[PDB]
């Protein structure tokens, strides 16, 4: 695959340094890194290729850049000329914090509204005011549902005395919360994480961890034990998701990790089957005895298997 | 075995050509060494 990041990023590395430090200083960190690395492990040469990201850094010139003079880049450097030349008010410098700052809301409307609010709980209450009236109705309104109700009163009664609408400090607070996410993106919380490691574990060992949590606190072992929770009761499950799947499962996966599991999951999964399905799964339940528990927790794994595709296709919501 | 003693010949010729194939490896060492230690980083991926 080539994207256009990665058709810039194949021009940059068969160019050179000469146009990569304007491409860094127009440009971001990981990506500078990237072409460092490009640049000291490079296997994507060829007599062809190279005159093909000529031809492309050609077109590139001729329509992205259309032979344009320097575009905010030396250009930028007149303007600060031009704003010397005026009065003594760097106007331009807080345009461009107002630039970072305008995408910056751009972005906090895009990203996710609790890590928006927990970002800005810390800060000033005025500060979480203004930026809600600035942002997008839908976003500001996810964040006040996300907010506790003190808070979330209180931003909104802040909301209604804020008239002063200001200049260039509201742009500097956007730039600092930005810079409060500028840090590496890590998210590497995964709430879900532990839950789906335990699960990707032994479940004899993961009951065992399970035990060891709810030792160390009730709460955290019950949110793990919630995210080991697979489809364990119909009305959370919904009936036309355990519809959906089981028609989607092997009929007989499906007996076998039944025969091993609760009676209430019995009832509650077979309470989807085609009468026909259901019964002839009953009857061979009775005629079979519970097979080895290994093949059993295999196909219980199976199940859990299926249901993860089907939170992959995202076609309705699992439990 | 006339034609053994051609083969002979032939495989002193062959052996010329050896020596003029290490030298182009040779050359392949001497010029470009940049090159030859991306070849040699290539060849230690491919191994």
């Amino acid at each position: 695959n080539l994207s256009g990041t990665d058709k810039s990023v194949i021009l940059l590395m068969t160019i050179g340094e000469d146009r990569a430090a304007e491409v860094f200083k127009h440009l971001s960190t990981r990506e500078v890194q990237a072409l460092s690395t490009a640049m000291a492990n490079v296997r994507q040469i060829s007599n062809k290729q190279l005159t093909d990201v000529l031809s492309e850094f050609e077109q590139e010139a001729e329509q992205f850049a259309a032979l344009n003079i320097n575009a905010n880049e030396y250009l930028r450097s007149v303007l600060v000329k031009a704003l010397g030349e005026e009065r003594a008010s760097s106007l331009l410098e807080d345009i461009l914090e107002t630039r970072d700052t305008t995408s910056g809301i751009e972005t906090l409307n895009f990203m996710e509204p609790q890590s928006a609010a927990d970002l800005i709980r810390d800060e000033h209450p005025q500060i979480i005011a203004t930026i809600l009236v600035h942002l997008k109705r839908s976003q500001a309104a996810d964040i006040l549902a996300l907010f506790d109700e003190r808070l979330r009163h209180d931003v909104m009664l802040r909301i209604a005395t804020f008239g002063g609408v200001q200049l260039a400090e509201l742009t500097e607070v956007l730039n600092g919360l930005l810079d409060g996410q500028n840090l590496k993106r890590s998210k590497m919380g995964g709430v879900r994480t532990a839950a789906e490691i335990i699960n990707l574990m032994k479940t004899q060992q993961e009951e065992a961890v399970i035990t060891a949590v709810r030792e160390f606190d009730g709460e955290l072992a019950q949110k793990i034990i919630d995210e080991m929770f697979l489809f364990e009761n119909l009305v959370d499950v919904d009936d036309r998701s355990i519809q959906r799947l089981l028609q989607e499962v092997d009929s007989e996966s499906l007996l076998i990790a039944l025969k091993g599991a609760e009676p209430p999951l019995r009832e509650k999964f077979l309470r989807n089957m085609s009468q026909r399905a259901a019964d002839i799964l009953r009857d061979d339940l009775a005629n079979r005895g519970p097979v080895r528990l290994s093949q059993v927790e295999n196909e219980q794994k199976a199940i859990l298997l299926i249901v993860r595709r089907l939170a992959e296709t995202g076609e309705m919501v699992i439990g | 075995k006339d034609e053994q003693l051609q083969q002979r010949r032939a495989n002193q010729r062959l052996g010329a050509e050896v020596m003029s194939q290490r030298i182009r490896e040779m050359s392949d060492n001497d010029p470009r060494v940049v090159a030859l230690v991306i070849r040699q980083w290539m060849s230690n991926d491919h191994e």
